[PDB]
DNA sequence: GAAGGGCGCCTATAAAAGGGGGTGGGGGCGTTTTTTTTTTTTTTTTTTTTCGAACACTCGAGCCGAGCAGACGTGCCTAC
């Protein structure tokens, strides 16, 4: 939990993983950008996963 | 000290009354009907409540005025007012009323030129005041001054700013 | 206080007791004698390297026990006593323990079983019910109510107040003996209606409040 | 005393008028305290496999810098 959330991948992606509602905090207050570039963002998104 | 009270409320109304002449003990024990409290009380009276009396108005011989001391003028207290710094003094109607004469003979040609009453010792309670300068705009006013309120809502030296741009 | 003085006579004259365990059973059967003279007699046969003690009981108030010493080197005691003359006194010293065994064995039993049937027996739950329904035995007017109503059926509802003057007396009266009072005293004090006792004390008082709406009114000492 | 009988008050209705009283309706003070020393108990304390670190915080400790003081060195005044 803790080392996956180092990763530089998007918010949305750690969201899907344990940490839920406290790295969309620290996402939000940042201000970071998701690209949807990877597999569960887009899915969860419902357009077609690359 | 309850009866020493009756002297206190009979003197009270002599002084509502309208008259403060003085009077001897024995008459006053006498009109409080209290001539039988004894010696021992009486003694009492003589060297505690007429001596030791803070505010007791020996004069004739005789002890008078005994529920008022700080006030004797009996008029708007115009000296008290003309003050810039000191000026003042919200006073109790029932005050007022008690020190001479009752306010509301006086008050109705008064509530258009010298006094002005407003609800404060209590909603029923009324305190005595005083105006000066015009209002500013004939309007309905209370809804246009209900739109004015300004904004005691931030950002104000910038709305300023932006007003003046 | 010399009533806290332990008289030291008994053990200064190294006076010695015994002391021995006997059963409630056998001291109540000591019980019917009532000091009347004796419960029994102690027998004490001594042999060449054994000592056998016992008690007999009386024929008469029977109408063998042996006993057994125990040791005591390991302590020391004593007995003092407390009179119903508030003294204390050093009485004596005990000098053996000892405890009484029965002769009688499995038998004794159903008598201690009959004595168990003695301490233990208060009817548990026991006999149940049949009946059912008695409650409710109709008051119609509430049998405490009633005699509530009836301590009111005498002169109560109506009050002085009126009397102004002699109700001032006792305002009066009542304020030379405090400087301020609760106003549910006063109510006990002058038996009249509370808002006209209200009006009076605006008229020759004031208020002065604490706490959780906790108010006394006073005259104004001065 | 136990029991049955006879006498008398009880509730409803009415309807009014003065005054005491009650159940409110609402607001207040948010107490402090009197103690009863409490239902706020130990859930399960654990039956444990317990962390699983990460992060914050604690408290102490040691190197390093400035100032101070004496020893070493220099600067200044007096006598032949």
């Amino acid at each position: 939990r803790h080392g996956v959330n180092r990763q530089d991948t998007g918010p949305l992606m750690k969201c899907s993983f344990e940490e839920t509602v406290d790295v969309l905090m620290e996402a939000a207050a940042h201000g970071e950008s998701d690209p949807m570039k990877g597999v569960s963002e887009n899915i969860m998104l419902g357009q077609l996963a690359p | 000290f309850g009866v020493l009270a009756k002297i206190v409320n009979y003197m009270k109304t002599r002084h509502q009354r309208g008259d403060t002449h003085p009077l001897t003990l024995d008459e006053i024990l006498d009109e409080t009907q209290h001539l039988d409290i004894g010696l021992k009380q009486k003694q009492w009276l003589m060297t505690e409540a007429l001596v030791n009396n803070p505010k007791i108005e020996v004069i004739d011989g005789k002890y008078a005025f005994k529920p008022k001391y700080n006030v004797r003028d009996k008029k708007a207290l115009l000296r008290l007012l003309d003050q810039h710094d000191q000026r003042g003094l919200g006073g109790i109607l029932l005050e007022d009323i008690e020190e001479a004469l009752p306010n509301s003979q006086k008050a109705v040609k008064a509530l258009g030129d010298q006094i002005l009453f407003v609800n404060r010792p209590d909603k029923k309670k009324i305190l005595f005041f005083n105006d000066k300068s015009c209002q500013f705009s004939v309007d309905e006013e209370f809804q246009k001054l209900w739109r004015s309120v300004t904004v005691d809502s931030m950002d104000e030296e910038k709305i300023e700013e932006y007003l003046k741009r | 206080a010399e009533r806290g003085e332990l008289d030291l006579t008994g053990a200064k004259q190294n006076t010695g007791v015994w002391l021995v365990k006997v059963p409630k059973y056998l001291s109540q059967q000591w019980a019917k004698a009532s000091g009347r003279g004796e419960v029994g007699k102690l027998r004490i046969a001594k042999t060449q390297g054994r000592t056998e003690v016992s008690f007999t009981l009386n024929e008469d108030l029977a109408n063998e026990h042996p006993f057994v010493l125990q040791s005591v080197g390991g302590q020391t005691l004593t007995v003092f006593t407390e009179s119903s003359s508030d003294k204390l006194s050093l009485e004596g010293i005990v000098v053996q323990r000892a405890e009484c065994r029965p002769a009688a064995s499995e038998n004794y039993m159903r008598l201690k079983r009959l004595q168990i049937e003695e301490s233990s027996k208060p009817v548990r739950l026991s006999q149940q019910l049949d009946k059912v329904v008695t409650t409710n035995y109709k008051p119609v007017a509430n049998h405490q109510y009633n005699i509530e109503y009836e301590r009111k059926k005498k002169e109560d509802g109506k009050r002085a107040r009126a009397d102004k003057q002699h109700v001032l007396d006792m305002l009066f009266s009542a304020f030379e003996k405090h400087q301020y009072y609760n106003l549910k005293d006063l109510v006990d004090i002058t038996k009249q209606p509370v808002v006209y006792l209200k009006e009076i004390l605006k008229e020759i008082g004031v208020q002065n409040v604490k706490g959780i709406h906790k108010n006394t009114w006073e005259l104004k000492p001065e």
